[PDB]
């Protein structure tokens, strides 16, 4: 009722909910929408107090916290110049680095890959438009997952290849893809990046490339349908050796 | 018991204090005084009697009873302050694994890091009594993967000749793989 304007008053009643009870994500999403109503309220006025008030709920143990902070990072992407958005998104993105999740609740583990990797990806190394990604920012995302992440593997290895383009990023992408998920889920992409990275980094017709490609895929399950051969068999037949 | 069965509480407390001062090595009189204090109010005299019993070099069964009485009285700072001299007297493997009890209440991240640094800087730099590593791996698996792969694989300088146990190598491998 009178959403864009009525008295320029009842919008506060729209932001007024209260009734404390058990909820997950509703006060954070409605608080981000109330932060958009604060953006139509004069933008930064009352917005930082809402982000700081809704930034701390209990101790971690929620996916709505980092989702609301990341939503404030998207509103910071709507803020045009990336100076202040990169400073506030850099500190607010650096806060989960100390403590992530898994305090109390129904979540057995922390699961900081999604939210933490989303905040770290919004802070730097977006692989689309925004720049200002340091050479250590890729290791800051891989350290943001802190164990293994699959949300941005192909794109993460592509960003590490954009910042470096060497064999170290290829081996780190193979280890992150193997430890990422069992079976050729991310390991198939690690095999494609192992052949392309084997040709464009390790050199063409290299023995170590066939040794690693045959070593990681050796036993294997039948991939998508099956491939045990054509990559390594065709690569060995095209290497110039009619014996092997 | 005859003094506590009657309505006299001053003479009963005066008999209990004399029995505690004459028989300091006895534990049944201290248990009876603790039961009489639990039957009475929560005044500071019960805490003073508990401190006088703990200052007489008691065993671990009295320290565990005092820690349970402090935890059942909604005490957070008083339980953490009284737990500093408990690990300095009995450095057992059951007492070192129970010193990091603040993680089970409010998850105490700085306190858990300090307890892990104290457990790594304590005695047992070459064997660790085969009990601190499993608890550290469980605390790392319950929390985020900050130092879960480091203490399980790169911290093998304190292992005893086989880098793992007989029935706990494949179990630790499955716990580190699927987490």
């Amino acid at each position: 009722q009178g959403r864009p304007r009525e008295i320029i008053n009842t919008y506060t009643e729209a932001v007024q909910t209260v009734d404390p009870f058990k909820a997950t994500g509703k006060p954070h999403t409605l608080w981000v929408a109330f932060a958009k109503f604060y953006e139509d309220n004069g933008q930064l006025d009352d917005a930082r107090v809402i982000l700081e008030k809704a930034t701390k709920v209990n101790f971690k143990q929620v996916d709505d916290l980092a989702s609301v902070w990341c939503q404030c990072g998207e509103l910071e992407l709507r803020h045009e110049n990336y100076d202040e958005a990169l400073r506030l998104l850099r500190k607010a993105t650096a806060l989960p680095a100390r403590r992530a999740e898994y305090f109390d609740g129904s979540e057995p583990v922390q699961n900081r890959v999604y939210k933490s990797l989303k905040v770290w990806s919004m802070l730097a190394d977006l692989e689309e438009s925004l720049g200002t990604f340091q050479s250590t920012k890729a290791v800051y995302d891989r350290i943001l997952d802190l164990r293994i992440a699959t949300p941005q593997i192909v794109i993460n290895y592509a960003m590490f290849l954009e910042e470096h383009k060497y064999f170290e990023e290829s081996f780190k992408a193979y280890e992150r893809g193997i430890s990422l998920f069992k079976w050729p889920n991310v390991s198939d992409i690690w095999s494609t990046y192992l052949t392309k990275f084997i040709a464009r980094y390790g050199g063409r017709k290299l023995e170590r490339a066939r040794d690693l490609f045959e070593q990681a895929l050796d036993g294997c399950p039948p991939k998508y349908a099956k491939t045990l051969y054509l990559l390594y068999a065709q690569l060995e037949e095209e290497w110039g050796l009619a014996r092997h | 018991e005859m003094e506590m069965k009657n309505r006299q509480v001053n003479h009963a407390r005066n008999i209990w204090d004399r029995a505690i001062t004459t028989l300091p090595r006895v534990n049944q009189f201290w248990y009876k005084y603790t039961y009489m204090e639990e039957m009475l109010g929560n005044v500071a005299g019960a805490r003073q009697v508990f401190e006088r019993w703990m200052e007489w070099q008691p065993e671990e069964q009295a320290w565990h009873s005092y820690i349970n009485f402090e935890l059942r009285y909604k005490e957070v700072d008083r339980a953490r302050t009284i737990y500093e001299r408990f690990v300095l007297v009995h450095p057992d493997v059951k007492n070192w694994i129970k010193y990091a009890r603040f993680e089970e209440k409010h998850a105490y991240f700085a306190h858990a890091r300090k307890v892990y640094e104290r457990a790594v800087e304590f005695f047992g730099d070459e064997h660790m009594d085969e009990h601190l590593y499993v608890a550290f791996a469980k605390f790392e698996e319950n929390q985020k993967e900050f130092e879960r792969v480091r203490v399980i694989y790169k911290y093998a300088l304190d292992r005893i000749s086989k880098q793992d146990a007989q029935e706990l190598f494949k179990n630790y491998t499955i716990f580190e793989k699927k987490f």
